[PDB]
């Protein structure tokens, strides 16, 4: 097998020689001549995702590793969705640009380079209200807007036997 | 045999109207999922884990593998499409000011705690209490649970000081009580019923709070439908999982063991078996939660409308804000689903009254212009529909539409006519 | 903006590309080309070789129209939310809240496109609001005033009452308010004259 061998906590009787899991694969081992009982891990893996900006826009990538600690694998930064390399993270909070996870949004800014950043959901925005005060307006504005709805797709027909069987 | 209810004959007749007294503030819970766990499954090495002898026997089925990594992707993407399109529906983040001078309605309990770590508001965190490596992962949610708890305190934050007119534009402050006074017209009430009953409407709105604390407090399986969704999703990939033990026709469902004991063209005939069992396994999981996440996706839709209707508006749509004449709503995030607190009216204390469809004064048929007329035995009145506050009959609470000879149950009274003692003094 | 038209235009694509390309996949075939095998072989060791080819497109034909049927589904729900929306906000005027756009719907106008419609939401939004004072109730002769259609409001000396949402003050009469009840009730109730036309 392949994986990481640690030494394990697991109560062994003295006639079981290894442990299985839900899946039938052996998750501990009794070392044949040190008789100690060792669990065996998956070493570390994860998808590799690729932070872009457009092309068109510039060629700066930034690289996450899903789910992995900044030790398995610039700037370095561990969010919770992985570790996130080749972005800088900062402190302010904008509008999310492209999702990270966990809260985490990246965007391509001002020298130019790829941040990271704790997403914006808003501007905060006391109400001034009291039991006496009330707004009213005294214009208003005609707004036109757009929602685009799809309403079918493409009739397709597949001939089984030309397609399996051509002919 | 089962039994449909209580059987109820009402008693109709055709004079015969019963007009309620009194009134009940109902607050009901619904429980909408709103998201399920975003899980990925990378495919090679699920089926060929670590194995370069069963992976280049997988490169054999095209690009299977590619298909079931993009449909489980677009769950993953349409989970958070999900949670935004729900939660994500208030423009600025709205917080309420430190006087809670609400007419003396209390949202303490469903408001934000600023001493918790996560400002979550306390039936908030009843619900987060109430709800509990084979090429396997699960990525977390883009808004965090403080980031929903955000959305849900600003739109709390939005209908408690503003009404409905923060949905619309710039959020307008105005009284909570007269906002209640909007509501209740909005139901038919006339205003003057809640500002003279307003510490009966808020004490009564302050009890139903409680009930729903109590009752979360007490009964485990409140969230049971988002409770359905966790286990759904816990049992699929447990299947996936325990799918791995399977032989599938080989010699052995660990592929390591194949290739440690056969030589190639041995172990091929059996990487072979495994690869398709295995894939069949994956193809079933990845059909099933492309179901499911429509199932989600409708619910989460259903739950976004029901936000903009009910939450950023009063509904007028029978039984889609709660049971009763819908007066407000307020959203509370729960984990992986939305929670609305449905404010209703509900008439309470129902009288028999005698009632005509018009009257006759001077040969003229009168109808109210609002409301219906009821007697109380000798007397007539004509009073509101959905609250019994009886008003002498007069022009001003009627108007005329001809003569007397067409209108059926027609009774003769008087209608005052309010000029006639100005002028005769 | 058309990116749900053009996505759905992609999907659509992308399912037919991968099921041409799924026509070069041996699946454990000494070929993805069914001529090469019938002409190079005899029957006997051409079947061998056929049926495996047969498996893996059958199995690819059932993944492609299970997906269509899945994406169909989802379609069908859009197409009937446009048939709801067209009913009405091109039909009607709807109360219900964000359904015909964002603000209060005036109406809306349908337009056609790719596989799709376009709705343009004409709606009103209340732009320039003031700050005013308010009062729940008017007491005028030891009885409690309320509005009629609409909101008392004091812009600092003198009270009016308005419409809710567009500010129009008037002079508070007995046409513009109704009388309920004396002046020991309502919380928040102010002293103001009640003019008799
Ligand atoms: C309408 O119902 C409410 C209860 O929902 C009544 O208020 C109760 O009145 C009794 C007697 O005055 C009190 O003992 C209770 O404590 C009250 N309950 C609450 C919640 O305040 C009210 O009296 C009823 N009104 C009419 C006209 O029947
Ligand atoms: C709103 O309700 C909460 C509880 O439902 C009130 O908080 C309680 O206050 C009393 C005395 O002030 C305490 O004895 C309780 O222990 C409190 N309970 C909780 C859960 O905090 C709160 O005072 C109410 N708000 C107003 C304005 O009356
Ligand atoms: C129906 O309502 C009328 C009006 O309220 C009642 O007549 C009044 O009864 C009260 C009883 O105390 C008297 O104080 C008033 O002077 C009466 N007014 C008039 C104009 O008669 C009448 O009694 C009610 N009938 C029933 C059966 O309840
Ligand atoms: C309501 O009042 C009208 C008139 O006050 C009544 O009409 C009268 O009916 C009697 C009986 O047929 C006639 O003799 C009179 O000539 C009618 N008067 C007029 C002006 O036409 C009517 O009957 C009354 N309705 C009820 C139910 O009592
Ligand atoms: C509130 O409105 C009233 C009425 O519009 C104002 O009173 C008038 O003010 C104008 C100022 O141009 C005078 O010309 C009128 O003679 C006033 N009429 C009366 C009946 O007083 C009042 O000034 C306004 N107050 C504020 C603070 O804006
Ligand atoms: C509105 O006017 C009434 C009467 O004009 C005020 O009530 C008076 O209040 C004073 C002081 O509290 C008492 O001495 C009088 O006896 C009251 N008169 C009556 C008829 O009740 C009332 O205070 C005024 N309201 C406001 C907000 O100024
Ligand atoms: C790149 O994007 C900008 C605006 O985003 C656009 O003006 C420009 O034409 C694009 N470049 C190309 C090559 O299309
Ligand atoms: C990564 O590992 C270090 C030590 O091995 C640990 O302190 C840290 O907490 C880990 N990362 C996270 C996100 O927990
Ligand atoms: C953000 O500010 C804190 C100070 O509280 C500082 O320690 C931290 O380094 C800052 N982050 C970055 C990316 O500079
Ligand atoms: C009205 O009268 C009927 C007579 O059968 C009675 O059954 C019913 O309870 C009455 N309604 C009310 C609200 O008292
Ligand atoms: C209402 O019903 C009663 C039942 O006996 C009947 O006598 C009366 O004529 C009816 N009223 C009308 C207007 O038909
Ligand atoms: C209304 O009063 C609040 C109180 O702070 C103020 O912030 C707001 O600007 C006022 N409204 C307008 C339109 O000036
Ligand atoms: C409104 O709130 C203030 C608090 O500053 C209070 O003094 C006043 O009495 C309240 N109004 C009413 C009608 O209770």
């Amino acid at each position: 097998g392949t994986g990481v061998l640690t030494e394990s906590n697991k109560k062994f009787l003295p006639f079981q020689q290894f442990g299985r899991d839900i899946a039938d694969t052996t998750d501990a081992v009794r070392d044949p001549q040190t008789l100690e009982i060792l669990d065996i891990t998956p070493c570390s893996f994860g998808g590799v995702s690729v932070i872009t900006p457009g092309t068109n826009t510039s060629n700066q990538v930034a690289v996450l590793y899903q789910g992995v600690n900044c030790t398995e694998v610039s700037n370095v930064f561990q969010t919770r969705a992985g570790c996130l390399i080749g972005a800088e993270h900062v402190n302010n909070s904008y509008e999310c640009d492209i999702p990270i996870g966990a809260g985490i949004c990246a965007s391509y800014q001002t020298s130019q380079s790829i941040i990271a950043y704790t997403m914006s959901l808003g501007v905060e925005n006391s109400v001034a209200y009291s039991n006496n005060s009330i707004a009213i307006p005294t214009n208003f504005t005609i707004s036109v807007t757009t929602e685009i709805l799809p309403v079918s797709m493409t009739k397709t027909s597949v001939d089984c036997t030309m397609y399996i069987c051509g002919d | 045999t089962m039994s449909l209810g209580v059987e109820n004959s009402v008693a109709y007749s055709n004079n015969s109207i019963a007009i309620p007294t009194n009134f009940t503030i109902s607050v009901t819970t619904e429980i909408l999922p709103v998201s399920m766990t975003k899980t990925s499954v990378d495919c090679t090495m699920y089926i060929c884990g670590d194995s370069t002898e069963c992976s280049n026997l997988l490169l054999q089925y095209g690009s299977f593998c590619t298909q079931l990594n993009r449909a489980l992707t677009g769950i993953a993407v349409e989970q958070d499409k999900n949670t935004q399109e729900v939660f994500a529906q208030v423009k600025q983040i709205y917080k309420t000011p430190p006087i809670k001078d609400f007419g003396g309605f209390n949202f303490s309990q469903i408001l934000p705690d600023p001493s918790k770590p996560s400002k979550r508001s306390f039936i908030e965190d009843l619900l987060f209490n109430k709800v509990t490596f084979n090429g396997l992962t699960v990525l977390p949610p883009l808004l965090t649970d403080e980031m929903i708890a955000q959305y849900t305190s600003a739109l709390l934050a939005g209908t408690i000081t503003s009404g409905w007119t923060f949905g619309a534009g710039a959020a307008l402050q105005i009284p909570f009580a007269m906002q209640m006074a909007y509501r209740f017209n909005g139901i038919g009430v006339t205003q003057n019923v809640l500002y003279e009953n307003q510490k009966l409407i808020a004490n009564q709105f302050n009890s139903a709070i409680g009930k729903i604390q109590d009752s979360l407090s007490s009964t485990a399986s409140a969230l049971g439908k988002l409770q359905d969704v966790v286990n759904q999703n816990a049992q699929a990939l447990n299947t996936l999982v325990k799918q791995l033990s399977s032989n599938f026709g080989a010699i052995s469902s660990v592929l390591n063991d194949i290739l440690s004991r056969l030589d190639p063209p041995e172990a091929e005939v059996q990487i072979d078996r495994l690869i398709t069992g295995r894939l069949q396994s994956l193809q079933t999981y990845v059909t099933q939660q492309l179901i499911r996440a429509a199932e989600i996706r409708a619910s989460a839709n259903l739950a976004a409308t029901k936000m903009s209707e009910c939450v950023l508006g009063q509904s007028k749509r029978v039984d889609f804000c709660g049971k009763g004449y819908h007066l407000m709503s307020f959203p509370q995030s729960a984990p992986h689903g939305v929670v609305f607190l449905h404010v209703t009216y509900v008439p309470a204390q129902e009288k028999n009254f005698t009632t005509a469809p018009a009257i006759c004064h001077d040969g003229k048929a009168h109808f109210p212009r609002e409301g219906v007329f009821v007697s109380n035995g000798t007397h007539w009145f004509v009073t509101q529909r959905n609250f019994y506050e009886p008003q002498i009959i007069t022009t001003d609470n009627t108007f005329v539409s001809g003569n007397c000879d067409v209108v059926i149950g027609i009774v003769n009274n008087t209608v005052y006519d309010p000029l006639q003692p100005e002028l005769d003094s």
